[PDB]
């Protein structure tokens, strides 16, 4: 059936260009199908961006020229496909980029609205996350438990980009474990915990793995 | 109380919905004169307006879908419930299923079966002793040299009537009352997508019911570039519909100048067997000029690339595989059916923009026994016909499959198609669709009523 | 003949009216080109008995006592007539259609014509 | 140029209860063309809604929309656990299209006590010349709570940071965590250091501290 | 739909418009779900042409200028449409039913639209 392919993580910084790609899979042509660009701030709403309909690329009064959407029909070797280009990048741009696609041919569907519509398919989604920071590798501390029954956890600090993978004892312990969701840390660096609750010898340890920075450093964790 | 409108009916307001409904011929009046005893559909059929009418809509934008065209689903099952309206009145072949006794004719390694049975005369008593000649394809042996029908064991037969034509005549679609149909203006249109000029129209152009395989037969002509069409492109299961700009000429001919026996199998019926060949001895062939079937690839294979790329190497090739309707190119000629073998023609291997004498030819076969559209319980037999028979048509386009073996980046291959006749009929509806007037309509205005 | 339609509604009333109009023996065929005009003609007197008993009773415009709700496509006048047009119209109006039928009918011709044979008998 | 209003932006809700998310246009629609999104915490939204009353093919008979003038709602009866997430209202009347705030739907159960866990700095944090000190939050409900921090006796603002994971999967909860962040220099000026917390489970105030 | 032919003609006037409504390529059975549409079509047209050469060129309830005999059912207002029913009704003016429709196509609609052609010169 339908089904929307995006391109992969975009981090980029401010003032360059990002181009964003959506695969199209089960569309017949973009004639009876009108594609939509919608993004999605972090914690916030989504915002319409901009849309190509009956072969005519248009965008809101917000990103009017500043944003380009283009598209290529279904061709012999790959389905339908469209791009994103924004140039200028700014701090306010990094939500989530969702590409999107809706049926034109029901000419009395309730979906659209003269340019305006509604979207029935939507795709992964892709996040461009700009900022001028540079990639650095992850510090981590572990947190010693002091003494009802006990809790033990390991503190991962200063990484970027995102993310990161923590694991513990490689696996072997899934139960009980919550990893705390990254926090933007005033200097730009991001910082999260992952802590497991424990009863009462078994001797634990982190499993860190940073694929930006390649670190896949492991620190382990000691009662005091 | 609070002001201010009211509600008024307006009756004729210009609003359509995609619907369906059921569609009669046209037959331009002058089919009638044609005679020879209802040529074809045309008998009671409908004569066409002097003048069809097309309204073109200004400021208008409706999209268009031909795969989805319910126009192809009415006219496919026409041409079959035209056909089996034709066999009904005509003589059944019922007791032609008597013993075979075959021997080969005096080269080409004896295609021709000359067949001696009995035969039940006009009196009930005594049998009849004659001798006809079919073709190798109409016939099966059984374990002299014995044969018979071949279509005896899947089937039962029937033969047409000498006095009607297959001859194929122009057959305008039309709509009943309350409804319209769409015409689509624009000179490149792939059957799928928005379509910027559109006009509406009573009746369909001229549209001529040639049946045909792997060749569109006296089609209508593209405008500017030629056309690439195809339901799903990527996918090699759906097949490629293409569009000529100039129509190419294409001879065939029967190079046996025959006879009718005229045998009578009475009281009142009368069969015509196939008589002795006198003339060149040939198998029939089929004329195609080198030079205007180069031209029409070179522009066509340009537009492949379109799709498949800038750069790339596309090879043409015979069939594959498959029943005889499937493998050859099969159509009807002076009430001849022949099936050609088009391995001559899709014989080249192309580069980026070009590909590394006076004529050329197809050998043909001949089959008078016919089962088209995989009918079963009904076998039409193809009554013989006196003399030479000669016919030009244009070539208008192709049926096409792509390979599923891949290695998909590296090159592509095309092989004509068939099956489907649908497709064929897609040819010359992509531009129309059917749509329902909705005239009743409501408007707010201030003149409320006494 | 539908010339208007991509036109606007306030163009669209003046080609109102070209809208309103454009053997037999065979056992075959026969009913191919006769089960197409039969439902034709009852399709055509399907819209003609709804304008009959509507405050019509006669073809192309009428008008009725039916007041028009704002809930119903709240707009401007000349935002409707003068600026849009009516595929665009029909398609607001799809949900209230089935609402606005009723009125005519019921509130009308049927409290109408009473309130009519009230009304004549002084 | 249209604002989405949507009540309330969070909710309790649970199992078989009827949902009903209201909201609100800036100015009235008519025509009714108004969409609703459901959203799963870390996947994409899916359509579920358009035209106000009009439910898209594949989707249960459970929801029910309702569209008249400047005031929309959604009608969620039957509530089940797939339904809970973030749900969006949009409006396609006009160009641009805008959606709403946004709603989230969250789990109802009986509300559940902190386990407050204090954690101190490790050594070789110390040696950077940083101090992270990291107050622990474990499963409790609802996901509203307050974590304050008391040096010496004495409030801090700034340099705090706190975490919140997503409502678990079983259990339903949720887990909090907070970050202080400190240079060392400042960090050996002071002895005591306190986390006090404030929450519907413990109906009473409760402070972990160490004496380092 | 018929919900008063049990009441009385006073209380049926209210529900009368409910009244008012309510492949095919088979070779058989074919003409069996036509025939009795088609009669249908000719049963409702042949009492619409009735409502037009009469007084009434409309649906539901007209009037006209052709006065109540007292030979004819001679009653009591208040005997028919309140004390009596439909059924009932039609069951004594059998007789004069036919003398009726006599007095509105030619009584009427020919000495009226006459005598408003007369009327419509001055
Ligand atoms: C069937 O049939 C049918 C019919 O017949 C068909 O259809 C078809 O289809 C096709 C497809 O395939 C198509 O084509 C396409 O188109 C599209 C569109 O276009 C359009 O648009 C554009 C854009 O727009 C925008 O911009 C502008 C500027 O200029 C403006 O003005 C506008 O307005 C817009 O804007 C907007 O928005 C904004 C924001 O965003 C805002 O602000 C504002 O306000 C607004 O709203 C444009 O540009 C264009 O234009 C152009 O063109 C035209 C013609 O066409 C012209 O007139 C003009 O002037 C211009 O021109 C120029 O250019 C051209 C180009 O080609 C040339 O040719 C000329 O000469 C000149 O130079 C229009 O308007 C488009 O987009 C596309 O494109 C694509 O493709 C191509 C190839 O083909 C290529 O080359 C390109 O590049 C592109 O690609 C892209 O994309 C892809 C995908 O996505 C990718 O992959 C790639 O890579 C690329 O990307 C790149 O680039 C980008 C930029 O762009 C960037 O970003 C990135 O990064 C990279 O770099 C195409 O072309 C057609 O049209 C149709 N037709 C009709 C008739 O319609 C179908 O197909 C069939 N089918 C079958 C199956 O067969
Ligand atoms: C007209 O014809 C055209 C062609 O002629 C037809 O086009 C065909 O359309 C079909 C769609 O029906 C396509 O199949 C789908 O393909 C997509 C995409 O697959 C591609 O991309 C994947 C990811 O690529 C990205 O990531 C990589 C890694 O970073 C990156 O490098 C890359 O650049 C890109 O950025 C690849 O994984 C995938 O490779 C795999 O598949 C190949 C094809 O089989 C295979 O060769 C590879 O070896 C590899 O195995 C490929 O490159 C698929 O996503 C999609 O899969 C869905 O459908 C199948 C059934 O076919 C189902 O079994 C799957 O589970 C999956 O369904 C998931 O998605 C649904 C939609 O979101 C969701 O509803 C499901 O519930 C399910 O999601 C569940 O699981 C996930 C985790 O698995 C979980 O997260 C969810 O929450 C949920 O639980 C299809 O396979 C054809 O590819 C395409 N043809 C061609 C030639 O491409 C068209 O259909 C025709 N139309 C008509 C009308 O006629
Ligand atoms: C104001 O007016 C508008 C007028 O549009 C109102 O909008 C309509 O409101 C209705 C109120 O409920 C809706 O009814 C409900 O529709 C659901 C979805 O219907 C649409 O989507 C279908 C799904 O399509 C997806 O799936 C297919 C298959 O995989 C894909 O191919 C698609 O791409 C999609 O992914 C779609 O199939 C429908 O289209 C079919 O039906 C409509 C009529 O409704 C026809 O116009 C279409 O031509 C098409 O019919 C053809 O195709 C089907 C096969 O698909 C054939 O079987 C047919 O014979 C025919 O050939 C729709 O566009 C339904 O799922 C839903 O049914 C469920 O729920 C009800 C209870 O609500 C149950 O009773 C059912 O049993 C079932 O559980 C329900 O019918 C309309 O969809 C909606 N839109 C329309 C009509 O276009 C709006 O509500 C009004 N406002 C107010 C306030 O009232
Ligand atoms: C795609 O479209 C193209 C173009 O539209 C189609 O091509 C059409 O093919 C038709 C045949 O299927 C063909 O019809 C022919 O018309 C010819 C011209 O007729 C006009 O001229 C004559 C005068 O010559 C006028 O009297 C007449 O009124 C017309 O104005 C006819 O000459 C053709 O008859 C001959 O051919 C057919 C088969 O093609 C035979 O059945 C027929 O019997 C005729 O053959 C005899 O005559 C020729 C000489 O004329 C002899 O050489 C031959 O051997 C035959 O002679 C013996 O047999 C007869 C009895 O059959 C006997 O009396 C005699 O003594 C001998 O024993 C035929 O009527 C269309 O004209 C043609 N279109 C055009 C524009 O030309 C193509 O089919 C379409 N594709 C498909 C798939 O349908
Ligand atoms: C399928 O069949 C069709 C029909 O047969 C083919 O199309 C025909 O193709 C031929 C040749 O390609 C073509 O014949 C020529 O037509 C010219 C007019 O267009 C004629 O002028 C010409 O006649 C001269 O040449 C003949 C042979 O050399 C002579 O016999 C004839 O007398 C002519 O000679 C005269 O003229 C010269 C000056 O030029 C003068 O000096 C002489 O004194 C004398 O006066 C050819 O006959 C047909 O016109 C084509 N028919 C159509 C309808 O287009 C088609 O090619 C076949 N396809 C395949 C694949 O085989
Ligand atoms: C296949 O198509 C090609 C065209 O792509 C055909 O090539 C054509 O060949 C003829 C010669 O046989 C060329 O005519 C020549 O014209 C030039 C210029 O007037 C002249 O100098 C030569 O003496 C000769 O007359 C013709 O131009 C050329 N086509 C093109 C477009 O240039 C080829 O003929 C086709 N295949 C066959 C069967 O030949
Ligand atoms: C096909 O075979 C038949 C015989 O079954 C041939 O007819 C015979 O022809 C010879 C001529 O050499 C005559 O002497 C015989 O009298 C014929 N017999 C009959 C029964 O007709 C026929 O000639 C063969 N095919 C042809 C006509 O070449
Ligand atoms: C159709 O044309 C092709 C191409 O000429 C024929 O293929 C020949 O097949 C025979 C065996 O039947 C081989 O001996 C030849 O070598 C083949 N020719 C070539 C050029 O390879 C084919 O036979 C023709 N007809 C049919 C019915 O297949
Ligand atoms: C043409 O029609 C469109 C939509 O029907 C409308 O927006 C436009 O105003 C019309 N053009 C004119 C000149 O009326
Ligand atoms: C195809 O050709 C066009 C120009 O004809 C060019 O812009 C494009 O880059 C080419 N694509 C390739 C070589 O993949
Ligand atoms: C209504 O139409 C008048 C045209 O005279 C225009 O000036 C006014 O701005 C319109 N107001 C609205 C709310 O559409
Ligand atoms: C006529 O009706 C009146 C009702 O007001 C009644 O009092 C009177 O007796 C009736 N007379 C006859 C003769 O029916
Ligand atoms: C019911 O009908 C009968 C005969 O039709 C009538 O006599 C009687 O008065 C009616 N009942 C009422 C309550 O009107």
């Amino acid at each position: 059936q339908i089904h929307l392919v995006q391109s992969g993580t975009e981090v980029k910084k401010p003032g360059s260009s990002v181009t964003v790609s959506c695969k199209a899979y089960g569309v017949n042509t973009f004639g009876l199908y009108a594609v939509n660009w919608v993004r999605q701030a972090p914690g916030q709403s989504l915002e319409y961006i901009g849309q190509i309909w009956r072969w005519k690329s248009s965008a809101s009064h917000h990103f009017r020229g500043r944003v380009l959407i283009s598209a290529v029909d279904l061709t012999g070797s790959s389905p339908p496909i469209s791009s994103l280009e924004i140039k200028n990048l700014t701090s306010d741009d990094t939500a989530v980029y969702f590409c999107t696609t809706t049926s034109t041919y029901d000419k009395w569907s309730g979906l659209h609205h003269d340019g305006v519509m509604a979207f029935s398919s939507w795709g992964q989604g892709t996040l461009i996350s700009v900022s001028a920071a540079s990639t650095k590798g992850p510090s981590v501390f572990p947190l010693a438990p002091s003494s009802g029954t006990a809790a033990l956890g390991c503190l991962v600090k200063d990484y970027f980009p995102e993310p990161v993978t923590v694991s513990w004892n490689s696996g072997a312990l899934t139960s009980g474990v919550h990893t705390f969701p990254a926090v933007l840390q005033s200097s730009g660096l991001y910082s999260l915990s992952s802590v497991v609750t424990v009863p009462s010898t078994q001797t634990y340890i982190c499993n860190v793995n940073h694929k930006p920075s390649n670190t896949k450093v492991d620190k382990k964790v000691e009662p005091k | 109380r609070a002001e201010n409108l009211w509600v008024t009916v307006y009756y004729g307001v210009p609003v359509w919905k995609d619907a369906e409904t059921t569609l009669f011929c046209a037959s331009d009046a002058k089919a009638y004169e044609t005679e020879k005893h209802n040529v074809w559909a045309t008998h009671a059929c409908v004569p066409t307006d002097p003048n069809p009418q097309e309204i073109h809509l200004e400021n208008v934008t409706e999209e268009f879908n031909m795969w989805k065209n319910n126009m192809v689903e009415q006219m496919h099952t026409d041409i079959i419930s035209l056909w089996d309206q034709s066999l009904k009145p005509c003589v059944k072949l019922t007791p032609l299923c008597v013993t075979l006794q075959c021997t080969n004719v005096t080269d080409m390694r004896g295609e021709l079966k000359n067949c001696s049975f009995n035969m039940t005369t006009e009196l009930r008593d005594k049998k009849q002793k004659v001798y006809s000649l079919f073709y190798r394809l109409d016939v099966v042996q059984i374990n002299n040299k014995e044969y018979r029908l071949i279509n005896c064991n899947t089937s039962a037969i029937t033969q047409a009537c000498p006095k009607v034509s297959f001859e194929p005549i122009p057959i305008h679609y039309c709509a009943p009352a309350g409804f319209a149909i769409l015409k689509c203006k624009d000179k490149k249109f792939n059957g799928t997508g928005p379509c910027p000029s559109v006009s509406t129209v009573q009746c369909t152009h001229g549209i001529k019911p040639v049946v045909s395989t792997q060749l569109l037969l006296n089609g209508s002509l593209a405008e500017e570039e030629v056309m690439i069409r195809s339901e799903n492109i990527t996918n090699n299961a759906k097949n490629i519909l293409v569009q000529f700009n100039t129509p190419v000429q294409i001879n065939c001919t029967r190079p046996n100048n025959n006879t009718r026996k005229s045998i009578r199998i009475g009281p009142g019926q009368a069969f015509y067997a196939t008589g002795d060949i006198i003339g060149d001895i040939r198998q029939a062939h089929c004329n195609v000029s080198k030079a205007t079937w180069n031209e029409t690839l070179g522009k066509v294979v340009k537009q492949l690339r379109k799709h498949f790329g800038n750069n790339t190497i596309i090879r043409f090739a015979n069939s594959s595989g498959g029943d005889l309707e499937v493998t050859t190119h099969s159509f009807n000629c002076g009430g001849e059916f022949f099936y050609c073998n088009t391995s001559g023609l899709f014989n080249s291997t192309w580069i980026s923009n070009t590909s590394v004498n006076d004529s050329i030819t197809l050998p043909c076969r001949i089959k008078q026994i016919i089962n088209m559209w995989q009918r079963i319980g009904q076998a039409m037999y193809a009554p013989p016909i006196q003399g030479v028979i000669r016919c030009v048509s244009n070539i208008t386009g192709l049926i096409l499959t792509r390979d599923g073996g891949s290695t998909n980046s590296t090159t592509e291959t095309f092989r004509p198609g068939g099956g489907d006749m649908r497709d064929n009929w897609r040819s010359e509806l992509y531009k129309y669709k059917v749509v329902k007037i909705e005239p009743l309509g409501v408007a707010p205005t201030r003149c409320k009523r006494r | 003949f539908l010339g208007a339609a991509g036109s606007t509604m306030g163009a669209a009333s003046m080609t109102l009216t070209v809208q309103a109009r454009n053997l037999l023996k065979l056992t075959v065929w026969g009913i191919k080109q006769l089960q197409a005009r039969v439902l034709a003609v009852e399709r055509y007197l399907r819209d003609q008995q709804l304008l009959g008993i509507w405050g019509c009773s006669g073809k192309l415009i009428c008008c009725t006592n039916v007041p028009w709700n704002s809930s119903w496509s709240n707009r401007n006048l000349s935002e409707i007539w003068d600026n849009m047009t009516w595929l665009q119209w029909d398609k607001e109006i799809s949900n209230y259609t089935q609402i606005i039928y009723g009125l005519l009918e019921e509130s009308q011709n049927q409290q109408e014509k009473n309130e009519q044979d009230l009304l004549a008998l002084d | 140029d249209i604002q989405m209003t949507q009540s309330p932006s969070t909710l309790s809700a649970s199992i078989g209860d009827t949902v009903r998310i209201s909201c609100r246009a800036s100015q009235s629609i008519t025509g009714n063309w108004v969409a609703w999104y459901q959203q799963r915490p870390g996947k994409a939204p899916r359509l579920l809604i358009y035209r106000g009353a009009a439910l898209l093919g594949g989707v249960p008979s459970r929801f029910s929309g309702s569209a008249a003038g400047t005031d929309f709602t959604l009608t969620i009866g039957n509530l089940q656990a797939e339904d809970f997430g973030t749900f969006y209202c949009q409006q396609y009347d006009t160009y641009p299209g805008t959606f709403g705030q946004g709603t989230k739907v969250e789990v109802k159960r009986t509300v559940a006590a902190p386990s407050v866990f204090i954690f101190p700095p490790s050594d070789e944090q110390l040696k950077s010349g940083t101090a992270s000190v990291v107050c622990l939050l474990n499963n409790f409900y609802p996901r509203e709570a307050k974590v304050q921090w008391k040096v010496d006796n004495a409030l801090q603002s700034g340099n705090s940071q706190e975490s919140v994971t997503e409502q678990d999967s079983k259990d339903s909860t949720y887990s909090l965590s907070s970050t202080l962040t400190l240079s060392k220099a400042d960090y050996e000026k002071h002895k005591v250091y306190a986390c006090e917390v404030t929450h519907q489970g413990l109906s009473s105030p409760v402070t972990k501290s160490f004496n380092r």
